[PDB]
């Protein structure tokens, strides 16, 4: 059994008590006082009772790697970052995203992009195209030459519109 | 057997709220003291666990035990910000003006530590705001010593 609680520090024969979660230390308790804490200021946290001089910074959310504040910090709890509009997390802990990608020619839109998924994108299939690099254009339909009365002059590809042209 | 009293104060501490219900139908002394004169009720006070406080109130935990220090469970849970656990003590009759070692009372210790809505709740309660310590100093000095202005501004006014 130590000379003080869990939740306490020993110094010159008196038992004082760690500061709270959200404060830090400025002052050693004495006989004619308790502890001086301070609270941690606005931008500033401390999840656990303590005897440290400073608090922790709360986390930067920088622009730069796609991220933008979701919740503020307390002075307990660090800022909660999130994907900007647009963006995506690299990974389940998104520390950083990357912008969504777009489906190059000959692939169209399956499912588009969210703040944790990016873009899915399927090769187009036959009587379909896509002649755009884009993260929101489906597949389009190839033209159908018979209901204007002509033929199939050059054939559709995953990338081009069919070419109509008059019967021989 | 005082097993059961060590094993109460772990589960408190641990804020295992059915070890707790389970030690107390065993026949644990709720008010088994450790070391430094924390029973069971100031340790729940001062992690915040408050079914643990209510269930210890319930089985006769003694509302107004000291500690080596003079401190109450009210002493504790005002120091340690937990407001909720403030009310309840009050409610089961906590002494609203016990002094501990430093002639700090509830208020003092809430003050000191900037803990706005617990000196209110104090002061609604019957809190003494000219009570001295044993340097001579009142809760709003401690405030106003600590940077607590709004605090200070409280208590300057309730006088
Ligand atoms: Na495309």
């Amino acid at each position: 059994p130590t000379a003080c609680r869990e939740k306490q520090y020993l110094i010159n024969s008196q038992c004082c008590s760690l500061c709270q979660p959200g404060q830090k230390l400025v002052s050693d308790c004495t006989e004619f006082t308790e502890t001086e804490c301070l609270p941690c200021g606005e931008s500033e946290f401390l999840d656990t009772w303590n005897r440290e001089t400073h608090c922790h910074q709360h986390k930067y959310c920088d622009p730069n790697l796609g991220l933008r504040v979701q919740q503020k910090g307390t002075s307990e709890t660090d800022t909660i970052c999130t994907c900007e509009e647009g963006w995506h997390c690299t990974s389940e802990a998104c520390e950083s995203c990357v912008l969504h990608r777009s489906c190059s020619p000959g692939f169209g839109v399956k499912q588009i992009a969210t703040g944790v998924s990016d873009t899915i994108c399927e090769p187009c299939p036959v009587g379909f195209f896509s002649n755009v690099s884009s993260a929101f254009e489906k597949c389009h339909p190839w033209t159908s030459c018979e209901t204007k009365d002509l033929v199939v002059q050059q054939a559709g590809t995953n990338k081009t519109d069919v070419v109509c042209g008059p019967q021989d | 057997g005082s097993d059961l009293g060590k094993k109460l104060l772990q589960a408190a501490r641990a804020g295992q709220l059915d070890e707790v219900r389970e030690l107390l139908k065993a026949g644990a002394d709720v008010n088994a003291k450790d070391t430094w004169g924390f029973t069971p009720l100031h340790i729940a006070a001062e992690s915040g666990h408050l079914e643990i406080v209510e269930v210890l109130l319930k089985a006769g935990a003694d509302v107004n035990a000291k500690d080596v220090q003079g401190r109450t469970p009210l002493h504790i849970a005002a120091h340690s910000g937990h407001l909720e656990i403030v009310e309840v003590l009050l409610k089961a009759g906590a002494d609203v003006n016990a002094k501990d070692f430093r002639g700090w009372t509830p208020l003092h210790l809430a003050a000191w530590s900037g803990h706005l809505e617990i000196v209110e709740i104090l002061l609604k309660a019957g809190a003494d705001v000219n009570a001295q310590d044993k340097s001579g100093k009142t809760p709003a000095d401690l405030a106003a010593r600590a940077g607590h202005q709004d605090i200070a501004e409280v208590l300057q006014k309730a006088a």
